[PDB]
């Protein structure tokens, strides 16, 4: 429902997140950005229980930004993903767990490699070439399994992503009002305004 | 609970319009309820869901906003005010608070701003919001007639006409309409309008509601 | 050494008496109460010319109807002001009304003696609390670290307090206007201040029923200083 | 399993005039189909010309009134015997009720008195603390019977000026204390006929600048 | 818990523990803050009795509290780390609760409040640290420079110095700094800051640190060669 | 909503002649949905090997925990931890969470560096030790693994023979389980060399 | 000397110097007088000012409708003890629907002051109190000292030069005790009593403070023009 | 009460010094000298054991040099018991970081946290400070090889070469004289031993009175190795440099 | 959260011209088993108050202990403990009512229904009820359990309102109570024949009657009743 997708290509990570916010029988908003910049080369998209999603994302954002200031240094995507996983792993056995699923797209400047991490609300982390949360993967993974090549360009990745959104728009019961697409690479994070 | 509340951004600031009905089941407890909470002279809040929860915590919010400007010698942003409230209810999440409100304000750095704040922790910035049992009826009138370049006179009528639409169809909405116009220099009250008298008046002048004999 | 909450043979708390000596070292603050309003004025006393005097905040708002001036270890006043502001706003939340000036002062004075072995020492700052309410009208209070507060028609605190208080004794009467009170604070401040009084090293404020608590601009005070000098030369 | 709540029945009624205000309530206390008392007062003089009633679960109602009376007492101590205005009392009662938001006082509260301009004021509360000032308010078991009658006779709702084609409403106006008590007595005798939990007696507390006066009237005991 | 009231009043009305904390600041290496027309510059002394140092990894004297605010200090080095950490946490906490970064005045007020709390809390001694806090408020181009001290008092300064021989460099700044016309450019502001440190330092080699802060989170630290150019320029103009 | 069968997976361990073997599948899923084919369930702390099945977040968490504890053990003891000792550490750590347990089925495998004796052990989710001469099984196809191992296993197998036996036990068990498979790994552990082999299996 | 550093230390002669120093604070305080008949009890208090520009320090505090006290010494300590009395009076009313006895009020104050004289860290209260009240056993007057000692009396006085008023009441004992059903005459006797403790200064309109409680009279305080009658 | 017997460990002198910190440093100045030298391709840690007895078991002993993790080690100067309390805390902190981020802790972060603990004992709690000075030798992928020192004040600084304990004044002068930036590990080993040999209070420097350790990248391809020297290995390196 | 185990049934009471009467049977039931027969459920406090308790007996014994401790505590530092500052019925009631409401608010109630009967110091009759919910009410007649359904109707025929109290003598009031206890023995399955009765008069003080029995019962007509409809034999 909340659709969040992720594709790691040769030189970048692409995250696509649905714009709809629905409450009851009404679409309250159709331009919602379901992501937060954790650091200049690390982006986290999120989906799950209302309120928990944003509260969790911003809490993580604050912690990573605090680290950046303290050490005058950017944490690697792997390090950020491990921190995020631990927070969710703590959360699941709390009195009231964060019901939030996240994708973490980042570009490691030391390795010069893009990295995509999928973490569910239980604290289940996996590094993947492409990832999704919820029912989104049920439609798109067959397309990605087929067309996905590891040496693709950013433009080829966007075309592959378009193919996924088209399939979702065709077969998914709800209207998720399109997606906001963001690219993470060596030069940082930028948004594709026309999708 | 039963209500129709709306708020929308436009060229001349923000319009806030609400109904006045309170119901305990089928029993109509009140027709004179206040669903706009005057947080302070510059900030408004809407009541939908728990009446007490909205009253208590949006009054509490005004106290926090007053303390902010005493310490910082500056008007509080709508962003920060909405955040104080949403962070507060998020602490209480799961306990059973019931709240669906629009925190409305007009500042220099932001301009006219509306934040939908809700008891399960949601905090959304937006241009148009409608909340309550009659929200769908009000959305229809709003969406079809809304434009950014609306005049203050026409915008006030649109908000009034949208509540009337819901009051008519939604059984748990009605009584009277309370209008507000929010400007950078503060909000302005635009009166109480009985739906009984307002309906017949709009029917005649507009030509709408032909299904109703009058 | 010795206990913090110890009595002297004369029957006074050592630490409270010693904190009063710290207040005598502090910069001068004067308050005058009239039927048209209450005026508060302070000596800023910049330690160096490079210090931007406008950042010296020795007059402070508590609520719209209550103001405050301080003298002594001014850093100690921050938590007192924070408490006062919270007390004022909290009462408005509970009772949908303005809080009485006396009740506000009493709340602040309850902190005073909450020290021992609670905080480690008394406050080293005195406060002049000025305000207005519907019942008792325009009021001026002097809140000490002893937990005691007196209401005053006029009051000076700080280094030049005993000299200024003697001057306020002669000058004050029950029919003083607001304008007359403003000039009187400036006059007495100029007398006790070390450096020459101007708009940058001295600050005025007032509280009226109509407009509430207001700190005067440096432009407004400068005109009142000029008006004061002309009137003294006129006879 | 232990149920901490009960229903003691009863119904109450608050009406605000120009320079006065009334707070009425029946004197019958019940549990299920039994009568506990034919005369158990539930409208109280709380001081500072404020009258109060908290109808529903009597144990919670007595606790609330008792706490508010205590709140009035401490308001005097802490604020130099200042008179607690009706609006200040209302806000205070909100905080008393909302303080138990997650284990509520199961009562419908109404207070009456005069505002700071000397005009009649009635405030009504829900169990968790939402409040509103009103001219007219019925609470309790027979509120559904009494309230639409008041709408018609106090606020003149649905009554149009004769001959005006239903275009000119019947004009709002303040009623005398005598006319208000008539409506109160007829409201309760009507509710007594049709509601089993209403009867035995009617006690009215009238509030003017002079003070708080009481009036008692018998009701049917069946 | 250890409850002892360490900071207390004396007969003459002084709190010796707070005043002795100032003596620790007087022992500390000199730090100077000068604000120009469109920038603020923080200069810092580094004593030259320590050779065989590793300047890559050694803690820098100037610390970023946020991307738009910096903090330098004089006094106990270990004490400063505690104030810096608390300030950094509050900076992120403010962004989280108010959607806006801290003002320089707010950040100063917080740090000064922490320092004050340690002057009347049981079981603790005051911070033996005075700080210079500088930066630019969000969406603002007016330079800000504040000072704090162990007692907890804080204030704004056009230019200020703290630490050992600070009274000498304050004397220099008092006659050289014009209120009506502050340093118009970055170069002018840095030069005046270096000049003021050269009254006290000794040699202008690896003893002086300079950090320039500009609007919109534009902060940079100068290298040895860059600073040495200012030292070389000033000495040649001096011989006259 | 059964934590031990949400992610799926299996681990099996076996003893041979002066050697041990431990193997696992590579699947990680979210119920019906396969998510990862690279999720290795076997970890090692020095020369001691630990396989873990069950809830994947707890698998990851426990690995990080035993890495933590075995690193501190080594710093203080000035020597690497042995399998028998590690087995007790795992048991203690799991029973510490007796009334809020990690939903896991761990398996220890290794050779004692002093005595040279092959060692394997299994645990339940609250730390009960199941020591065995022959084999240990764990996961969503444990029934299937019990059936394969009990028929295929024989004592004192050489490393090269043991490899074939454990690989066949795992593969054929995994193919009769929906939630296991998607790749497999086998560790062959001798006294001072360890070989790791990825198996070719059906990917459905 | 060496035994006055804190309240936990006894002197070689068995004295508690910190308690005695607290007692000294009362002697410096302004004079206040208490006296009663069979029907009424009266407090009279000489208020003190900082200077002519200042207000006069309020000496009398109400505790309940039927009980209240006057203070001499540290005023904040009186506020703490009076607040405690207000709570205890109130606890008695809410729980037992019972007006607190004046004798129990004294016992509660004694025990509260005592705990502060036996423990390290704390200090004794630096104030003396005269509690009056009317309960089920008639009118009462109590004298509280911060040592813990509470005493029930017909009349008394505490503060500076209190010996003069105390001597007068000792002479007048037989007269004022029988002033029954006459509030104004009982006050007059109290005003004449406190006048024996005056030096150079006299009783003015904003200087004098009177309070009364009795049979059909709630505890009420008189200040300002309301005490002009008795000058 | 108990006020009478309180030494007030966390207060300032009139001159603005922390009494207990200064006196703790005085204690450390009598402790066996410990030297750290940082080279381009490694780090050396050398330390002198405190007046050794002939019946002391030398091979199975640890007094001066301790391992914090695989990439970081410390040389101790002061009370050994105090140091071990801090060392175990540092070992735990390193593991917490690894558990949280799946990366080995950066050297400075470990040093800062350990120094912050020392700072706490000087500002609050009313307890005596730790009578310990550390030399931290470690490696990470950010700054490479690093040498730090911390003392009871909780203040830490970075170094190319540094000494703690006894005769630091004399030792620092000798290091300042012969040290240069393009130095190798094998050269740094020689400098460390020569410096101790001249600054020692003993008659002659021998293998049994020393502890030695290196942190090289001498392992196979892009990885760090910690070598805590054995008695026989110290005996050999002492002969090889021509001291005995 | 509790469940009552050993229980006591109805407590009945009424006001008369000079005082109050209260009564309760001497039974402690264990469900349908009439287990304990020597249970006193009327507990005097001083010489001017009687507390009648129904419901859980273990909780009743707890309240007995509280009241006994209340008398002790009131006597401390109180020279007028047997005079002006003695315990009043209104003091004892308010204390219990405070306890009962506090316990229900902690979801751990005292599973009882209590009636406090007595005479105040000024001669006024005191009669008030409180239960496990903290609910309180007063009336000329009060009864708990079955007594509320069967006794009140009989007692209200004597004292139907406030004005009937001066017209009602102690002889008439006692007769009505004793009659009511007989009716409860006829119709309440958890009642006993043996009961206690207490009178608190403003002149003659406290009279406590133990070991009373229900008598003058009508059972003879039972012999004429045969079958359930058609049966003649
Ligand atoms: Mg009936
Ligand atoms: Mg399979
Ligand atoms: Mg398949």
């Amino acid at each position: 429902m909340d659709i969040i997708l992720g594709i790691r290509v040769q030189d970048s990570v692409i995250l696509a997140s649905s714009k709809a916010v629905t409450r009851g029988i009404s679409v309250l908003k159709d331009s919602d950005d379901k992501t937060r910049q954790l650091s200049p080369h690390t982006l986290m998209s999120f989906a799950g229980e209302a309120g928990d999603t944003v509260q969790f994302a911003e809490y993580i954002q604050a912690n990573i930004q605090l680290y950046s200031i303290r050490e005058d240094y950017e944490l690697s995507p792997q390090a950020v993903s491990s921190f995020v996983r631990q927070e969710l792993a703590k959360s699941i056995r709390s009195r009231r767990p964060y019901q939030v699923n996240v994708l973490i797209g980042g570009y490691d400047k030391k390795k010069n490699k893009p990295e995509l991490y999928q973490i569910d609300y239980l604290g289940t982390k996996v590094e993947l070439p492409y990832g999704a949360h919820g029912y989104s993967g049920f439609y798109t993974f067959s397309l990605l399994d087929h067309h996905y090549r590891p040496d693709m360009t950013t433009e080829e990745g966007l075309d592959l992503l378009k193919l996924c959104v088209q399939e979702l728009e065709k077969r998914m019961p709800m209207d998720f009002k399109g997606v906001i697409v963001k690219i993470v690479d060596k030069d940082g994070i930028r948004q594709v305004d026309d999708f | 609970a039963g209500a129709t509340t709306l708020a929308f951004r436009f060229q001349g600031g923000i319009i806030v319009a609400v109904d006045s009905r309170a119901t305990a089941g089928n029993w109509v407890a009140s027709q004179t309820v206040k669903k706009v909470i005057e947080i302070n002279p510059f900030l408004l809040g809407t009541m939908a869901g728990g009446a007490a929860d909205c009253q208590f915590w949006e009054t509490w919010l005004g106290s926090q906003c007053r303390l902010h400007e005493l310490r910082e010698k500056e008007r509080i942003s709508v962003a920060a005010a909405s955040r104080i409230l949403s962070n507060l209810v998020y602490q209480y999440k799961g306990a059973g608070l019931s709240m669906g409100t629009m925190i409305c304000g007009y500042t220099r750095k932001e301009g006219p701003t509306i934040y939908y704040v809700d008891s399960d922790g949601t905090r959304l910035k937006g241009d148009i919001f409608c909340v309550g049992s009659g929200q769908t009826f009000a959305y229809g009138v709003l969406d079809s007639n809304y434009k950014w370049d609306l005049s203050v006179e026409d915008a006030l009528y649109l908000g009034k006409r949208s509540i009337l639409a819901a009051a008519h169809r939604d059984a748990y909405s009605g009584g009277s309409v309370n209008l507000y116009h929010v400007t950078e220099d503060g909000w302005i009250y635009h009166g109480n309008h009985d739906v009984g008298e307002l309906f017949w008046k709009v029917k005649e002048e507009e030509g709408s509601f032909n299904n109703v004999i009058g | 050494d010795r206990g913090v909450s110890t009595f002297s043979p004369e029957g006074r708390l050592f630490q409270v008496e010693y904190s009063l000596e710290a207040i005598k070292l502090g910069s001068t603050a004067i308050g005058i109460a009239t039927k048209e309003g209450v005026v508060l004025g302070v000596e800023k006393r910049a330690t160096s010319p490079l210090l931007e005097s406008d950042s010296i905040e020795k007059i402070v708002e508590i609520d719209r109807h209550i103001g405050c001036a301080m003298s002594g270890l001014t850093a100690d006043a921050r938590s007192m002001i924070e408490h006062a502001r919270t007390a004022a706003v909290t009462h408005n939340l509970y009772y949908d009304e303005d809080i009485n000036v006396e009740s506000l002062t009493q709340s602040v004075c309850d902190l005073a003696l909450r020290f021992g072995e609670l905080m480690s020492r008394p406050f080293g700052v005195a406060l002049l609390i000025a305000g207005h309410d519907a019942d008792d009208g325009y009021q001026l209070f002097h809140a000490e670290p002893s937990g005691t507060f007196y209401r005053y028609n006029a009051k000076a605190i700080g280094s030049g307090s005993e000299g200024a208080q003697a001057e306020l004794l002669n000058e004050w009467h029950s029919s003083l206007t607001l304008k007359e009170a403003e000039l009187l604070v400036l006059k007495i401040l100029k007398q006790v201040m070390e450096e020459k009084l101007d708009e940058n090293n001295a600050q005025l404020s007032c509280i009226t029923k109509q407009d509430g608590f207001k700190i005067y601009d440096n432009e407004k005070t400068a005109e009142l200083i000029k008006e004061l000098k002309e009137k003294e030369a006129a006879e | 399993q232990f149920n901490p709540y009960g229903d003691n029945g009863g119904t109450i009624l608050g009406i605000a005039g120009e320079d006065f205000a009334v707070l009425a309530g029946d004197t019958r206390n019940i549990t299920d189909y039994s009568i506990n008392s034919r005369y158990e007062p539930k409208v109280f003089d709380c001081g500072d010309n404020i009258v109060m009633s908290a109808n529903g679960f009597a144990a919670d109602g007595d606790a609330l009134v008792k706490r508010f009376k205590n709140s009035v007492k401490w308001y005097h101590f802490d604020h130099n015997d200042k008179k607690l205005s009706i609006n200040s009392a209302a806000r205070n009662i909100q905080h008393l009720l909302y303080g138990k938001r997650f284990f509520p006082y199961y009562v419908h509260t109404i207070i009456a008195g005069l505002d700071e301009d000397g005009k009649g004021a009635v405030y009504s509360f829900d169990p968790v603390g939402s409040y509103e000032r009103e001219q007219c308010r019925a609470g309790g078991a027979a509120a559904s019977l009494i309230m639409p009658f008041l709408d018609n006779q106090v606020n003149f709702k649905n009554q149009y000026e004769p001959g005006t084609n239903g275009k000119v409403k019947k004009p709002l106006k303040y009623l005398s204390v005598e006319e208000v008590i008539k409506l109160v007595r007829d409201s309760f005798t009507s509710a007594t006929e049709r509601h089993i939990q209403v009867g035995d007696g009617l006690e009215i507390l009238i509030v003017t600048k002079d003070g708080v006066r009481k009036e008692f009237y018998e009701l049917k005991r069946d | 818990g250890y409850d002892r009231a360490l900071s207390i009043f004396s007969p003459d009305g002084h709190i010796f523990q707070v005043e002795y904390a100032l003596e620790a600041v007087k022992r500390g290496t000199c730090a100077v803050g000068v604000k120009g027309k469109n920038c603020v510059v923080l200069g810092c002394e580094r004593r030259s009795t320590l050779k065989l140092q590793d300047t890559r990894i050694t803690p820098s004297k100037v610390s970023k509290i946020d991307s738009h605010v910096v903090l330098s200090f004089s006094g106990l080095n270990a004490d400063s780390r505690i104030l810096i950490e608390k300030a950094r946490v509050e900076a992120q906490s403010h962004r989280l609760t108010l959607e806006d970064p801290v003002t320089v005045e707010y950040l100063t007020r917080y740090v000064a409040g922490v320092q004050q709390r340690y002057t009347q809390s049981g079981g603790v001694r005051p911070f033996g640290v005075s700080t210079l806090i500088a930066g630019f408020d969000p969406r603002d181009d007016e330079p800000k420079l504040y000072q704090t001290e162990p007692s907890g008092i804080y204030s704004s300064w056009s230019a200020q110095t703290i630490g050992r021989n600070s009274k000498t460099v304050r004397e220099f700044l008092e006659k050289n700094y014009d209120r009506k016309e502050p340093p118009a450019t970055v170069e002018e502001c840095v030069k005046l800051t270096v000049r003021s440190l050269l009254e006290v330092v000794q040699t202008g080699a690896k003893n002086i640190e300079i950090t320039v802060v500009k609007p919109d989170s534009d902060i940079v630290a100068l290298s040895s060669e860059e600073i040495n150019q200012y030292v070389t320029q000033i000495e040649q103009e001096k011989q006259e | 909503s059964d934590p031990s069968s949400i992610n799926g997976g299996i681990v099996v361990a076996m003893t041979g002649k002066d050697c041990v073997a431990i193997a696992c599948d590579l699947r990680l899923g979210s119920q019906s949905l396969g998510v990862s084919n690279k999720f290795e369930k076997i970890f090692h702390y020095g020369h001691v090997f630990l396989g873990i099945t069950g809830l994947a977040t707890d698998v990851t968490t426990l690995n990080e925990m035993f890495r933590y504890k075995t690193n501190l053990y080594k710093l203080k003891e000035e020597r690497a931890i042995e399998p028998e000792t590690f087995t007790q550490l795992v048991s203690s750590s799991l029973y510490e969470r007796r009334f809020g347990p990690y939903f896991v089925g761990p398996v220890v495998a290794g050779i004692n560096s002093k005595s040279g004796k092959p060692f394997i052990a299994g645990f339940d989710l609250i730390g009960c030790i199941d020591e065995a001469k022959d084999f240990i099984v764990s996961g969503t196809a444990s029934d299937q693994l019990f059936g394969m191992c009990e028929s295929l296993y024989e004592p004192n197998l050489e490393p090269e023979d043991l490899f074939e036996t454990i690989s066949q036990a795992l593969l054929n068990a995994a193919d009769r389980d929906a939630l296991s498979g998607w790749g497999a790994v086998v560790y062959i552990i001798k006294k001072d060399e360890v070989v790791k082999r990825y198996l070719k299996m059906r990917q459905d | 000397n060496n035994y006055d550093g804190d309240t936990v230390t006894f002197s070689p002669t068995g004295r508690l110097f910190q308690v005695e120093y607290a007692l000294e604070a009362i002697k410096q305080g302004s004079v206040t007088v208490g006296l009663r008949s069979n029907t009424h009890a009266v407090l009279v208090a000489l208020k003190r000012n900082a200077d002519e520009l200042s207000s006069y320090q309020k000496k009398i505090i109400k505790c309940d409708e039927h009980m209240g006290l006057s203070l001499a010494g540290l005023a904040p300590d009186a506020r703490v003890l009076s607040n405690y009395l207000r709570q205890q009076c109130n606890y008695s009313s809410l729980v037992f629907n019972r007006k607190l006895a004046v004798e129990r009020a004294g016992h509660l104050l004694c025990d509260k002051a005592q705990k502060n004289t036996q423990s390290y860290g704390g200090r004794p209260y630096g104030v003396g109190l005269l509690i009056i009240g009317y309960d089920k056993s008639g009118a009462h007057l109590l004298e509280f000292q911060p040592s813990g000692n509470v005493t029930e009396l017909y009349g008394t006085a505490i503060g500076a030069r209190s010996q003069g008023a105390k001597t007068y009441l000792e002479r007048t004992l037989d007269t004022f005790i029988k002033i029954d059903g006459n509030p104004d005459e009982l006050i007059k006797a109290g005003v004449e009593a406190i006048s024996q403790s005056l030096r150079d200064e006299s009783l003015t309109v904003d200087n004098l403070s009177i309070a009364i409680v009795g049979k059909d009279t709630p505890f009420t305080i008189y200040d300002g023009e309301a005490v002009a009658k008795y000058i | 009460g108990s006020r009478r017997y309180d030494s007030r460990t966390t207060i300032f002198s009139p001159e603005g010094r922390l009494y207990q910190v200064e006196y703790a440093l005085e204690s450390i100045s009598h402790a066996g000298t410990a030297i750290g030298i940082m080279a381009s391709d490694g780090i050396v840690l050398a330390a002198e054991r405190k007046v050794t007895s002939t019946l002391l078991e030398q091979d199975t002993s640890t007094e001066k040099l301790y391992k914090l993790n695989d990439k970081i080690a410390v040389a101790v100067a002061g009370l050994t018991a105090d140091a071990e309390i801090l060392i175990n805390t540092a070992r735990i902190h390193a593991q917490n970081y690894l558990k949280t981020y799946n990366e080995d802790i950066p050297v400075e972060i470990l040093v800062r946290r350990l120094s912050d603990i020392k700072q706490g004992y000087t500002q609050h709690g009313g307890l005596r400070p730790f009578g310990v000075s550390f030399i931290y030798a470690g490696y990470d992928d950010r700054y490479g090889y690093q040498l730090y020192t911390s003392n009871p004040s909780g203040n830490y600084t970075g170094w190319k070469a540094i000494s703690v304990g006894a005769n630091t004044s004399a030792a620092q002068t000798l290091l300042q004289m012969d040290y240069k930036d393009d130095m190798k590990v094998d050269d740094a080993i020689e400098l460390a031993l020569k410096t101790l040999s001249k600054t020692t209070d003993s008659s002659a420097l021998t293998y049994d009175r020393l502890e030695f350790a290196t942190i090289r990248k001498g392992a196979n391809d892009g990885e760090v190795y910690q070598k805590i020297f054995k008695p026989q290995e110290i005996k050999d390196i002492l002969v090889k440099t021509g001291i005995t | 959260t509790q469940q009552p185990i050993v229980t006591g049934t109805s407590v009945i009471s009424m006001k008369y011209d000079n005082g109050v009467i209260i009564a309760a049977d001497n039974l402690g039931s264990y469900g349908s088993l009439l287990r304990f027969n020597g249970v006193e459920r009327l507990i005097p406090v001083g010489d001017n108050t009687v507390v009648g308790i129904s419901g859980d007996i273990s909780d009743m014994q707890h309240i007995e202990r509280l009241l006994k401790d209340l008398v002790t505590e009131n006597a401390y530092d109180n020279p007028l403990a047997d005079a002006e500052e003695a315990l009043e019925p209104s003091y004892i009631f308010e204390y219990l009512a405070t306890v009962m409401y506090q316990r229900r608010s902690k979801m751990n109630p005292l599973w009882n229904a209590i009636i406090v009967a007595g005479v105040q110091s000024n001669g006024d009759q005191f009669l008030r009820y409180v239960n496990l919910l903290g609910v309180t009410y007063s009336s000329p007649t009060l009864a708990t359990g079955f007594g509320a359904h069967m006794a009140n109707p009989l007692l209200r025929k004597v004292v139907d309102r406030e004005s009937d109290i001066p017209k009602t003598t102690v002889q008439v009031a006692e007769e009505a109570i004793v009659n009511a206890m007989r009716v409860l023995y006829y119709r309440d399955a958890r009642s006993s024949r043996n009961f206690s009765l207490a009178i608190i008069d403003k002149n003659t003080g406290l009279t406590f009657k133990k070991n009373l029995q229900v008598e003058n019962m009508k059972w003879d007509f039972a012999k004429d009743i045969k079958g359930y409809g058609t049966q003649k034999i």
